[PDB]
DNA sequence: TCCAAGTGCGGGGCACTCGTCTGTGAGGGGGCT
DNA sequence: AGCCCCCTCACAGACGAGTGCCCCGCACTTGGA
């Protein structure tokens, strides 16, 4: 029935369960060593200690241990490009502090976590924090009133509550009241809140936050620099372990090619899994240089020349005429009329006759759906605008060679 | 300037028993009002017809 | 435990009792409240100042005095905690324990207007961050700032804000009546000696005077009061110096070098280097500053073809430019199609030359002008 | 009064007489009641401010009947406010619908059921700030057509009947009276519909780095008699005034918001002359 | 055992808002018979 | 000797994303029946 199900879901009294498999999952003994290297190279498996992220670990651990042992509250801002060990280091610090608070080495605390990119509006942050405090789902105004009753009023013995805020830039709106309320509660004396906000841009407090919000946010920042060529090899060689499945030059080429594009760790840990999946189909047990080069070609893909090679004849004539019209009239944004005139000239040259514009609009729509050109709606025929989305040298490389 | 004119409201309600002739007994019993009403009713019915 | 953690705990950037810098502004506020309690008339007040100068500290030190607590009924309302701009009246009833029929804001407004005429005590209303109450036509702010002109009322209200000219831009109609203009008060930014006195109060309150000699405090105040002037950043840097010196040294007092390092601290992949090189080349060798993503990609492809470097596709080039955008070097103006996004360099070329640190490469790209 | 076309093509005792004028206008009120009883409306078109005359007519005559005073000179009133007031505050029937003509149909349907409940409404400045569209005049003409609603109104502008067609002029059953007082427009002009000192006052509130940046802009403006962003950026980085680009951009954003710098794409011109800027520059020596 | 209407709250229609963009009417500047 | 013809520049209009606000449906629901 709807009524008791909603009243038991909103109160947090039934377990949100998920269905179970009929067949029991496979064994570790039934997995080969290449399969073991494929499961140990997953992005989901975080290690118990992160290689090449030690200085930031000691920085956040010293900050959070000071803020917990002082019982005062505060704010931190860490930032960096995606894939550089931010959330993993922060939850490793928090797991270390929880294990230290289990052994009576540290005063105990609560750990709340929210993510801005799983909230529908920022005010639902108030619904989620309270859901990690009691367990009951309420509206956002009642949850905000109860959080303001909890934090601003003194009530010993109050325990410290560390609030982690992932993806801060989604909680920023036109009014900026949610981020102001989150960064304002540590500034009170009765609330022992230690908030650590994680973001991608280094200049988030100056670009879009107001003056009082970047004044409350503080100046104890932290920056996670991207991975270099040497650390991104150490990550993969610590993931694989002592197995001889990956050669040294394979991991070196993977780290050198990934660390020159972005510095992401997820890119290397997915390229190595794709190389393992390639070497599984070659009936081998080792990952040589060839499988790594094939996986590098497949993952970092560039298929806007094969798409021009695999078009029809009239679409290649159409692309040649758009390139020739761009060459003739200088400016890149062309009209369909001059494109069709150069189509007629090129088709008179090659000998093959061209369809009327009632089919040339279909060719232009087919190139626009494939995103080889950028074109408008076809309701204004013979006057629609055409941008060339592929480079003018890609057409000459795809048709001459 | 006056307490009637404000800087927030634009309309002012003075509702006295509203639910969901302006002249009293002084003018209606006078003969000129009856002859005016009779002549106007006659002329209005004639033009409507 | 020791004195470093004691200084770190006693700075703490939170609410205090003794305000050694605001000695005349508090006297002015007390004289305002005494002259409006003595003659039993109503009046507005508008305090404004830069974030971090001590507005809420003064108006929370006054709201906890016992004589004003026994003479008037005080209400503090923060204007960022409300749901919408038109709902603040409802919060007034929650702050006054009134009885309304409910479920509409007009009955809340009439209940406040009935309570203001028949009150037994003078009502002080503090509205913090009143710039959240600004809207298009501003019926709520003009309704709130009109209650001193109400007949038989006794409400006096203080609005706290950051804008110097909020009441002259968004409250223009109140200039048309000399009774209704709120009296101004601008909290000035802190000087160097006032920040030094704030540090001398906060350190000698807990007898942690030995960790800070006056030379580092003079240098810290002379930088902070010149750059921004607020005391939140001053206390944050004064706490960060101790938080760095405790980890570095481990009593040893701090020197000028540590505070200088902290103040000058607070105040690349290959394809991203190549993208920055071609952008600096296109901004040198071309007058108009409209650079799209497709034109930059077509120059970058020729630059990579001359250097025998494997160029990227457009779909990866856009992600590369979006990852250089996070550092703050660029800014992307958004259009309908991803070929048309405008890339604006927001640094100087010497800053890019200092940041790249690849001088034999970046001097070779800018001399290779044949690709443009 | 007959205007000529040629001008378009070639291009104390005063108070006693004013009180006598006001008493002679106050003698008209039972005649106005007898005119308003017979279906007409009242329109005043004089020179002086007719606020006190309509207030005196409301006080001395209609001190018992239902009255909706509408300040049309208010610069931020809406038709939705007036129609919601008639719907919910007089008739007590909830809020009016958002489309206003359906609200006028609702008001007509609820006023057809209750005879001898006469609602008066006194529109000061029928041609006010937010009553100059044709839709508001159409709604007011539909409201004044009902045999229960009576209308008094003031007219001040000279181009007012340009937006009354014959339908809106036969709906408005006007009776044009000339109540020309000589009182000044003290209430209609006080609303929002009608430098150097601010520069000194804002400049006395800035910090020292903002003083250095603004004095650099003032020095460039008085030297070259608008400066680009890169010259100001180099002149501020040479004197250690800014840390990076976003600090100077936030300072210039605060300058644009406090109205001291005019930025046009990014040239920065201070919108004053050279003499006041020269005396302002020697004021800081 | 149920229930009539307040009511609390989410959702969609709408209206403003900031930025871009382009005609353009008349004030302004250069020549005229 | 006032007049004839281009320049141009901030209003007029559009427009387009886009974002917040207010009416409206609608289950809750509850003290009562
Ligand atoms: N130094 C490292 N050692 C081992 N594994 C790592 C390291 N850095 C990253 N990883 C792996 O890469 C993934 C990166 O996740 P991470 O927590 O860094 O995401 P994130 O940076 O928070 O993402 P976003 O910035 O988009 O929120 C983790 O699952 C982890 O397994
Ligand atoms: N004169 C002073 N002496 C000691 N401490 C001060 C003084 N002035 C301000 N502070 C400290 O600065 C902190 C912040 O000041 P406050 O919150 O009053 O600024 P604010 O004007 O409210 O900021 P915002 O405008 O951003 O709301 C307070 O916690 C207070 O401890
Ligand atoms: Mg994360
Ligand atoms: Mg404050």
């Amino acid at each position: 029935t709807p009524s008791q199900k909603m009243k038991k879901i909103r109160a947090g009294e039934l377990s949100p369960s998920m269905q179970q498999r009929t067949d029991l999952p496979a064994k570790d003994s039934s997995k080969s060593e290449l399969q073991l290297a494929r499961e140990q190279l997953h992005v989901s498996v975080v290690p118990k200690s992160l290689p090449c992220r030690e200085r930031e670990f000691e920085n956040i651990y010293a900050f959070l241990e000071g803020k917990i042992q002082d019982q005062c509250g505060g704010c931190m801002y860490v930032s960096g490009v995606p894939g550089t060990g931010k959330t993993a280091t922060v939850t490793g610090v928090i797991r270390t502090l929880q294990r230290m608070a289990k052994q009576n080495e540290l005063p105990a605390f609560e750990y709340l976590e929210i993510n801005g990119m799983r909230l529908t509006e920022p005010r639902q942050a108030y619904v989620q924090i309270y859901k990690q405090l009691t367990g009951k789902t309420v509206s956002w105004e009642q949850a905000h009133a109860l959080l303001e009753k909890r934090f601003t009023t003194p009530a010993p013995r109050r325990v410290t509550t560390v609030l982690l805020v992932d993806e801060l830039d989604i909680l920023c709106n036109r009014r900026q009241d949610v981020v102001y309320n989150l960064l304002d509660w540590p500034t009170k004396s009765a609330a022992k809140l230690v908030v650590v906000t994680i973001a991608n841009t280094m200049d988030l407090p100056e670009r879009l936050l107001m003056g009082k919000v970047t004044s409350r946010l503080g100046l104890t920042r932290l920056t996670f620099q991207p991975y270099s060529h040497k650390q991104l090899q150490e990550i993969v060689t610590a993931r694989l372990g002592g197995s001889e499945t990956f050669k040294g030059e394979a991991v070196q080429l993977v780290a050198r090619k990934v660390a020159a594009v972005s510095g992401d760790a997820r890119r290397a840990l997915d390229i190595c899994r794709r190389a393992t999946e390639i070497a599984d189909t070659a009936a081998v047990k080792c990952v040589t240089m060839l499988h790594v080069q094939q996986a590098l070609a497949e993952m970092i893909a560039s298929a806007k020349v094969q798409a021009i090679r695999n078009c029809s004849r009239m679409e290649q004539i159409f692309l040649q005429a758009i390139a020739a019209e761009v060459t003739r009239t200088g400016v890149e944004e062309t009209t369909f009329m001059g494109v069709y005139q150069q189509v007629e000239t090129i088709a008179a040259f090659m000998g093959v006759t061209f369809p009327p514009p009632g089919r040339a609009l279909r060719l232009c729509s087919k190139l626009g759906a494939e995103r080889l050109i950028i074109s408008e709606h076809s309701r204004n025929d013979l006057f629609q605008k055409i941008l060339l989305n592929v480079s003018a040298d890609d057409i000459h490389y795809a048709l001459r060679v | 300037m006056d307490p009637t004119i404000s800087v927030s409201k634009g309309c002012f309600v003075y509702k006295n028993g509203a639910t969901r002739s302006l002249l009293g007994k002084e003018v209606v019993q006078q003969p000129f009002y009856e002859e005016y009403r009779k002549a106007w009713n006659q002329i209005n019915d004639h033009i409507a017809d | 435990r020791n004195k470093y953690q004691n200084a770190r705990r006693v700075l703490n950037s939170a609410e205090t009792q003794n305000l050694p810098g605001r000695e005349s502004q508090l006297q002015e506020l007390r004289e305002f409240f005494s002259n409006h309690l003595e003659s039993q008339t109503s009046g507005s007040l508008y305090v404004s100042g830069q974030p971090g100068t001590g507005k809420t500290a003064c108006l929370s030190l006054l709201l906890r005095d016992p004589d004003f607590s026994k003479r008037l009924q005080r209400v503090y309302i923060n204007c960022t905690s409300i749901a919408s701009v038109g709902a603040v009246y409802k919060k007034l009833c929650t702050e006054l324990q009134l009885k309304v029929s409910g479920r509409t804001e007009r009955d809340h407004l009439e209940a406040i207007q009935r309570h203001l005429k028949t009150a037994k005590r003078m009502l002080l209303l503090v509205l913090d961050e009143i710039d959240q109450l600004c809207t298009s036509r501003q019926e709520v702010l003009y309704t709130i700032f009109e209650w001193p002109a109400l007949p038989g009322s006794r409400i006096l209200l203080v609005g706290i804000a950051n804008s110097l000219d909020l009441t002259d831009r968004a409250l223009m109609r109140l200039n048309a009546r000399c009774e209704l203009k709120p009296r101004l008060m601008h909290f000035p930014p802190y000087s160097k000696q006032q920040i030094v006195e704030i540090f001398k109060s906060r350190l000698a309150e807990a007898e942690v005077l030995d960790v800070f000699p006056p030379v580092t405090l003079q240098l810290l105040a002379a930088k902070v009061s010149a750059i921004s002037g607020d005391v939140r950043r001053a206390l944050d840097i004064g706490r960060r110096v101790v938080e760095i010196a405790e980890q570095q040294k481990r009593l040893k007092p701090v020197q000028v070098t540590q505070v200088a390092a902290v103040l000058n601290k607070v105040y690349f992949p290959l394809q991203q280097k190549l993208m920055l090189c071609t952008l600096v080349l296109m901004l040198r060798n071309e007058r108009n500053k409209d650079i799209s993503m497709g034109r930059l990609h077509e120059v970058y492809r020729r630059v990579c073809a001359k250097r025998n470097i494997l160029a990227l596709d457009q779909a990866e080039f856009t992600g590369t430019v979006d990852l250089v955008e996070t550092r703050g070097i660029l800014r992307i103006m958004r259009k309908k199609e991803p070929r048309l996004h405008k890339v604006l360099l927001q640094w100087d070329e010497e800053e890019v030359h200092a940041a790249l640190s690849d001088k034999q490469l970046i001097a070779s790209i800018l001399s290779d002008t044949a690709c443009l | 009064f007959v205007p000529e076309s040629d001008g378009y093509f070639h291009s104390a005792e005063h108070e006693g007489s004013i009180n006598a004028i006001m008493e002679e206008y106050r003698s008209y009120f039972p005649k106005w009641m007898c005119i308003l009883n017979e279906g007409f409306n009242i329109l005043l078109y004089g020179l002086g401010s007719k606020h006190q005359l309509l207030q005196s007519f409301h006080r001395e005559v209609l001190h018992k009947q239902t009255v909706l005073v509408v300040n049309g000179f208010f610069p931020s009133l809406t038709i939705k406010d007036m129609l919601d007031s008639i719907t919910s505050d007089i008739l007590d029937a909830g809020i009016s619908p958002a489309n206003p003509h359906e609200a006028v149909d609702m008001i007509e349907e609820e006023f057809a059921l209750i005879p001898e409940t006469h609602l008066f409404l006194i529109v000061h400045n029928l041609d006010g700030a937010m009553l100059r569209n044709v839709k508001a005049q159409a709604i007011l003409s539909r409201l004044a057509r009902i045999p229960n609603i009576h209308l008094l109104a003031s007219i001040d502008h000279i181009n007012t009947p340009l937006l009354w067609d014959q339908g809106k002029l036969c709906s408005f059953n006007f009776s044009w009276w000339d109540c020309t007082t000589m009182l000044p427009y003290t209430n209609e002009t006080a609303f929002e519909n009608s430098a150097l000192s601010s520069m000194r006052s804002v400049f006395s509130s800035l910090t020292t780095n903002s003083r250095g940046i603004y004095m650099l802009i003032v020095k460039y403006q008085l030297k070259n008699k608008g400066m680009p962003f890169r010259d100001l950026y180099s002149s501020c980085r040479e004197a250690f005034l800014v840390s990076s680009d976003l600090a100077l951009r936030a300072q210039l954003t605060e300058f644009l918001d406090h109205k001291l710098v005019k930025s046009k794409r990014e040239q920065l011109t201070i919108p004053i002359d050279g003499a006041l800027l020269q005396q302002f520059l020697e004021e800081q020596e």
